[PDB]
């Protein structure tokens, strides 16, 4: 997963989990990207699937 | 099977927007970002029980896809969880509506906006998009936006969360009905 293309202003809701480095699972590619904008490069990816 | 429930691909889990039918073959519209590129579709996790086939799939640009049930078995609700469906309308601005889908359940608001474009990056650019103040999370994709017993449209993506508030956007039902020849029931 690369989140350069971010932040994006909007995402499609489909379900596809990623697991963050604050133990969040996230719903999908878009979202999780946007959070680690939103932490400013601090949050990273643990591992695909739901945390 | 009712609108909002979960609905599993190949690759993740969206929600049921509505059950529709031309003549004795049924179907399901969903979204679709979530039927490109799926072929079949079960109604749980484990992929034991089947659902159908997608029969068409239009996104971006517009934001909807056809499932034709191959189960026949499976009840074919029409309604929304236990919420009757009798037919499509139009979205206005200040419409009161509703939102089910399988990972936030239940959330009500509003129409604040109609015909707008939201772009999803990488080329993916959905145009005539009804823009609420309802709130919706990953796994809500596809799940039905509803006015009583009246079906308006799909939900395609935004933003926020239910938790802090959001925007959602949502794909006009009626396109996809006259694009497919379906009708609710």
């Amino acid at each position: 997963v690369d989140c350069s293309e971010y932040p994006k202003p909007a995402c499609t809701w489909e379900y596809r989990p990623l697991c963050g480095s604050d133990n969040k699972t996230y719903g999908n590619k878009c979202n999780f990207c946007n959070a680690v904008v939103e932490s400013n490069g601090t949050l990273t990816l643990s591992h695909f699937g739901k945390c | 099977i009712s609108g909002g429930d979960a609905i599993y691909s190949s690759t993740g889990r969206c929600s049921l927007g509505f059950n529709v039918r031309s003549g004795s073959t049924y179907y399901f519209l969903t979204a679709g970002h979530c039927t490109d590129g799926a072929t079949t579709w079960w109604a749980n996790s484990a992929r034991t029980t089947v659902l159908g086939t997608t029969s068409g799939s239009s996104f971006p640009n517009n934001d909807y896809g056809i499932v034709r049930y191959t189960n026949t078995t499976i009840p074919k609700d029409g309604t929304v969880g236990g919420q009757d469906i009798t037919s499509a309308a139009n979205a206005t601005v200040g419409m009161a509506v509703t939102r089910r889908g399988s990972t936030t359940g239940t959330h009500s608001g509003s129409v604040t906006a109609l015909n707008a474009t939201v772009n999803y990056g990488g080329g993916d650019v959905v145009y005539g998009m009804i823009r609420t103040n309802v709130c919706a999370e990953p796994g809500d994709s596809g799940g039905p936006l509803y006015s009583g017993t009246r079906a308006i449209g799909l939900t395609s993506g935004g933003s926020g969360n239910c938790s802090s508030g959001g925007t959602t956007f949502f794909q006009p039902v009626t396109e996809a009905l006259s694009a497919y020849g379906v009708s609710v029931y």
